[PDB]
């Protein structure tokens, strides 16, 4: 270790963790927690943006003075991810949306940067890699999100074989997109679900576990090379999932039956938005998804987390939700949701 | 007096505080233990701890004292006591145009009578002495921090509390909200050892052990 | 194996309480140490300590016989029994 | 020299009427807490927290120093029931951010210096 | 005056600059290190040395009262050149 | 290699050719990664399954006042005796002086700047040497306040 | 006499719960109640005077961005000072801080003459003034 890179100090702000990241996509929701638990450490935080700069302000306290630095790049520039990765010794990448743009579609976001990021990356000599991929990716689902996760799963894993690939679950936190899009479907009236989310189980994953996680992951030698799943606890049928979030924010919950293929309709309609679609077609095949059991991979136990039950931490999301009336009530007054026994 | 650069002595009010300080022990010998008079003239009267109310009462309602303002009230730190904290009552005489310094003592574990029904000043400088030195008043109409942030564990003003205390916060964006954290500085604070080796008031030189 | 591997003896210079002690190192020490002459006998003396006698055995393994107002008779029993019987 | 000036009990029976009479205002204060502050704890973790803070100091003998620990006590119940202390200020008692510390040798060992 | 690392870093007057590996180098990357240029060792070596008719000669700095302490150098030796121990300025006696 | 700390980075006992016990405190900890020395050696003993039963530098004391009473007393000489015990068991043997004279390590000043680690890593100690042995003419230095 | 009205408390004073500090700062933290040494450079002896308390130094490292040196020791800069060692001991013992006390080095009479500077037949004498 160069005399620089040294841990120093008891792990607080000022510390030395020894660790200089580059967090790729860390202006998303994963991006913040991980840039958070990075900079109350002591680490060295590049953080490359693509966006403007009043979108970073809120990690600007994340670290001591000089810790974050921000850097301007192009996900179809080289050179730029070279000077972003060039003094690092960790390169996580957290880059991706959930719908297709005029100028990124799913193949670039999963595929093309990703790659790109990692074939630079091994160049410039980063000895940890870290990708994030999905929980349900495959190469013949329905959803081109998760099939471009699988084809962008493998090019990393050739590109940079000793990349850590981290394959989570549907995340929840106060900025999810998950538990907060159910608890927003009350403005459309009643719930739509295929087959009335009966045959749909999913396994959501909370979001410090993840990011607990990945910080474990850079910190730990055998985590090179592996690749984990990240998922929650418990196991519950979409139906259960969403009644339970409704009740959590004190919504009347009406679920109605929709077929596949008029769904399908609805996501293609809220797709011509030309800023951030409400839904699209590929968020229909996400959500109704079956969450994948992958016994053979190892889990969050393994890196050291202890997975936080939805029952824990679904009003911390869920409180903005409710109207005065029930806002003060507490997490006692809920039912839990129903858990397939696993 | 014709020294430019010396202050002048006032010889008249050290004889007259001088005798109203002997008047003081004359009258309330229960409680005074020692009497003096500064070199710039001021009078202070150390007490017994029992003798506050006693004190504090002749003083603001004798009729050749008067002292009906109470200036300050506040506490001395000084560890190598067994007593470790002073108490300091300084009152002032608009009838006479005098000041008095009342002190007495106490230590962490033994309170002190509070001196509301005397002056309602002490309220506030009671509530400012039990939240930076931790000196407990009895029988105050309510005793709690006044300085110090809420929740706020020690008494800073005690000579063995660190200079930049034990907790920091800042704001945390996970939990969405100011969090308390142990303090550390990426400067330490530099003491600087300024005490001369050689002696610079002879007149003050305390005896040999 | 399981034999002794070094003594101590800890004594006081001056106090009472170790005066059968001192007597045994002078008498009887010489013999000792040359009877057992690979045997490392440690007689460390600091002021005012309770005597005593530590023995090692193999693989760490330590006692300790209060020697506290002893006779020079006593010491030297205590002695045999340590280099005698090893545990 | 041992004779000392009362803070209140007069003996360790005394004193210890006052810790369960400040363990029953704090016990049955939590749910007013919760809700009033609405923390996502459950009542049940915010009097395993009183319950806590109340065993540090069980190993204490002097009534003196119990009177003083009951005062301050007392003067942290106000400024919750009050609701001058502020969410931050209930949840600093959780040390929800700081990461946990190694307790045995090696741990503590292979970070730093610190015994 | 100024030189450059192998990695084109400028070196300061200090001799200060990140070795290669060093990672503490990333605070410069689309911004630049500020290397003050006049090296106050080359310029007062560029002055000429004062030839004076005395043992002892005093420096002040220049300006008076806002130069420096005023100060006394010995020109005994012959084999080297008095200098000013606040200004650097070099005195030799005119071998007298 | 295991990096431990030198004399300045420790709290540790040392005992001087009279017999007497002084401690050191720690002025700097060590640098890098290096450890306490007494540290080193109980994880080591941890990591072997023959973990030591002390954890601490109170604990690794005590311990040193069971194996001589003498090396906890700070500041204290303790005198020793029994010589004329010494004595006897010295005579028995009897070996053979040589006929080599006794000639001292240290003769010149030169050698005695350079003895152990620390000096020999020392440049002060490097320049000390080379003017002994070569004249002032290559260790000046101008110095002008 | 003073009549309060007193009970009468028999174990020793120990006031570590009410005094707010951090577990971790005095478990672990060793004092040191010493006399100052006179700085070698002077000869001035006032600051020999007193009693001090100091505790273990702990780490400190190099800021990333200044290279200033940081602590996380809040104990770092903290000195006491006292009359006498008993006076010193008491306030360590009541805070529940261990403590190794060094007894105060007290330089020993000199039989100084300066007649002896020219003796007859000595070897006090000198060959300079
Ligand atoms: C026949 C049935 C037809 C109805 C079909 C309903 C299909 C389901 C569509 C659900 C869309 C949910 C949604 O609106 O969430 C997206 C967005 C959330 O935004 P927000 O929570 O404010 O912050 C995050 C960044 N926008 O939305 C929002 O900003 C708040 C809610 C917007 C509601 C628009 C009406
Ligand atoms: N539930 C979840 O959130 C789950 C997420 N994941 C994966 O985790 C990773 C993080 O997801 P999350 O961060 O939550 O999604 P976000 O949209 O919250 O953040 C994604 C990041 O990707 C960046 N990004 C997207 N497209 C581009 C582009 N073309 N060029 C540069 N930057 C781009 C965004 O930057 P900007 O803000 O500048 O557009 C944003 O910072 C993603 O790979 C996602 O697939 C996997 C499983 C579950
Ligand atoms: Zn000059």
């Amino acid at each position: 270790l160069h005399h620089a890179v040294i841990p120093h100090g008891k792990g607080g702000r000022s510390s030395v963790s020894g660790i200089v990241a580059t967090v790729f996509g860390a202006t998303g929701f994963l991006g913040r927690y991980v840039v958070n638990h990075l900079g109350r450490m002591g680490s060295q935080v590049i953080v490359p943006h693509r966006c403007e700069p009043y979108d970073t302000m809120h990690l600007r306290p994340m670290g001591d003075l000089g810790q974050i630095i921000f850097m301007d790049w192009n996900g179809r520039d080289k050179d730029s991810i070279r000077r972003a990765v060039e003094h690092s010794s960790v390169v996580i990448n957290l880059v991706g949306r959930e719908w297709e743009t005029q100028n990124f579609d799913f193949e670039d976001v999963f595929v093309k940067i990703p790659q790109a990021i990692a074939q630079v990356s091994k160049e410039a000599g980063v000895e940890k890699f870290i990708h994030i991929s999905h929980l349900n990716a495959d190469i013949k689902s329905s959803s081109k999100y998760l099939r471009s996760k699988a084809v962008g799963e493998k090019e990393v894993r050739e590109t940079f074989p000793e990349a850590t690939i981290i394959k989570p679950a549907e995340i929840f936190g106060r900025e999810d997109r998950f538990l907060n899009y159910f608890a927003n479907i009350r403005w459309f009236g009643g719930v739509p679900l295929i087959s009335l989310g009966k045959k749909t189980v999913k396994q959501p994953v909370y979001i410090v576990d993840v990011t607990k996680g990945i910080i474990n992951a850079i910190k730990d030698p055998d985590a090179r090379g592996k690749t984990f799943a990240f998922v929650g606890p418990s196991r519950y049928l979409l139906f259960d999932l969403v009644q339970y979030v409704f009740a959590v924010a004190h919504r009347p919950f009406l679920p109605y039956p929709l077929p596949h293929f008029a769904y399908r309709w609805i996501g293609r309609l809220f797709e011509i938005s030309p800023f951030e679609p409400w839904t699209t077609r590929d968020k229909v095949e996400r959500i109704h998804t079956t969450d994948k059991i992958l016994p053979h991979l190892p889990g969050l136990e393994d890196l050291g987390v202890e997975a936080t039950p939805l029952e824990l931490k679904a009003i911390e999301v869920l409180r903005r939700h409710r109207t005065y009336r029930w806002l003060s009530s507490e997490i006692e007054d809920v039912q839990p949701a129903k858990t397939i026994p696993t | 007096d014709t020294r430019p650069t010396v202050r002048p002595r006032n010889d008249v009010a050290h004889k007259q505080l001088s005798a109203f300080g002997e008047y003081v022990a004359e009258i309330l010998p229960k409680y005074v233990q020692q009497v003096q008079v500064s070199c710039f003239n001021e009078l202070e009267i150390c007490i017994h701890p029992d003798g506050v109310i006693p004190v504090l009462t002749f003083l603001r309602d004798h009729s050749n004292a008067q002292f009906k303002s109470l200036a300050d009230l506040t506490a001395v730190d000084i560890p190598t006591r067994q007593n470790r904290f002073e108490i300091v009552y300084n009152l002032l005489s608009l009838r006479f145009n005098s000041r008095i310094r009342v002190k007495t003592y106490t230590d962490e574990l033994t309170p002190i009578e509070s001196s509301v029904p005397v002056y309602k000043a002490a309220n506030w400088y009671e509530r400012e002495i039990w939240d930076m030195f931790g000196v407990f008043f009895a029988n105050h109409p309510d005793l709690r921090r006044i300085l110090t942030d809420y929740g706020f564990e020690g008494h800073p003003f005690r000579k063995d509390f660190p200079l930049s205390g034990y907790v920091e916060l800042r704001y945390d964006d996970e939990v969405k909200r100011v969090v308390a954290e142990p303090v550390e500085l990426a400067q330490e604070f530099r003491k600087f050892d300024l005490n001369s080796p050689w002696e610079a008031f002879p007149a003050y030189r305390q005896p040999p052990e | 194996k399981l034999g002794l591997r070094e003594i101590r003896i800890h004594l006081c210079q001056r106090s009472p309480g170790s005066q059968g002690v001192r007597d045994f190192i002078e008498k009887r020490y010489v013999e000792l140490k040359k009877a057992n002459p690979d045997l490392p006998i440690l007689i460390r003396e600091c002021s005012d300590v309770q005597p005593k006698l530590w023995a090692r055995y193999a693989f760490g393994q330590e006692k300790n016989v209060s020697l506290n107002n002893f006779s020079a008779d006593q010491v030297t029993r205590a002695l045999e029994n340590v280099l005698s019987s090893k545990a | 020299s041992t004779s000392v000036k009362p803070i209140f009990s007069r003996d360790m029976n005394e004193a210890k009427r006052r810790v369960r009479e400040l363990y029953r205002a704090w016990y049955r204060e939590v749910p007013n807490t919760v809700h009033l502050f609405q923390l996502d704890i459950s009542v049940k973790q915010g009097r395993d927290k009183v319950r806590e803070m109340f065993k540090k100091n069980a190993h204490i003998t002097d009534p003196r120093v119990v009177d003083l620990l009951v005062i301050k006590g007392k003067m942290e119940l106000e400024e919750t029931i009050k609701v001058w202390k502020q969410r931050t200020h209930v949840m600093r008692f959780f040390h929800e951010t700081e990461a946990p510390r190694p307790k045995d040798f090696l741990s503590k060992f292979y970070v730093g210096h610190d015994p | 005056g100024v030189r450059t690392s192998p990695t084109g870093e400028k070196v300061t007057h200090t001799g200060q600059v990140y070795d290669d590996g060093d990672y503490r180098k990333v605070r410069f990357v689309g911004r630049q290190k500020e290397v003050n240029e006049n090296f106050a060792i080359d310029l007062i070596a560029e002055q000429p040395v004062s030839q004076v008719g005395s043992r002892v000669i005093s420096c002040d700095g220049g300006g008076g009262a806002l130069g420096h302490p005023r100060v006394y150098i010995n020109l005994d030796k012959e084999t080297k050149t008095g200098t000013c121990g606040y200004c650097g300025l070099q005195f030799r006696q005119q071998h007298h | 290699i295991l990096p431990g700390a030198a004399y300045t980075e420790k709290s540790a006992t040392y005992v001087n050719t009279e017999g007497r016990a002084q401690q050191t405190k720690v002025a700097v900890t060590p640098p890098g990664l290096a450890r306490e020395d007494w540290k080193i050696i109980r994880a080591l003993s941890e990591i072997a399954g023959m973990t030591l039963p002390y954890d601490t530098l109170d604990q690794v004391r005590n311990r040193l006042e069971e194996v001589s009473p003498n090396l906890v007393r700070y500041d204290d000489v303790e005198g020793a005796n029994y010589f004329q015990q010494a004595s006897e068991l010295s005579k028995l043997v009897n070996q053979q002086l040589l006929a080599d004279p006794l000639v001292p390590p240290q003769l010149t000043i030169k050698d005695f700047y350079m003895t152990d680690s620390i000096s020999r890593a020392s440049q002060t100690m490097a320049k000390c040497v080379k003017a002994v042995t070569e004249g002032a003419h290559a260790v000046e230095e101008p110095s002008i306040c | 006499t003073r009549d309060t009205q007193l009970i009468t408390v028999d174990e020793k004073l120990d006031i570590t719960t009410i005094t707010g500090v951090p577990e971790e700062h005095i478990k672990t933290r060793k004092a040191r109640i010493f006399v100052p040494a006179r700085n070698n450079m002077q000869s001035g002896v006032n600051n020999t005077k007193k009693w001090k308390m100091e505790f273990d130094t702990r780490e400190r490292w190099e800021n990333p961005l200044m290279g200033w040196a940081s602590t996380a020791d809040p104990l770092s800069n903290l000195v006491l000072t006292f009359s006498t060692k008993e006076d010193a001991v008491a306030f360590a013992e009541k805070n529940g801080w261990s403590y190794d006390v060094e007894e105060r080095k007290v330089p020993k009479p000199k039989s100084k003459s300066y007649g002896a500077n020219f003796s007859w037949n000595k070897r006090t004498r000198v060959s300079t003034k």
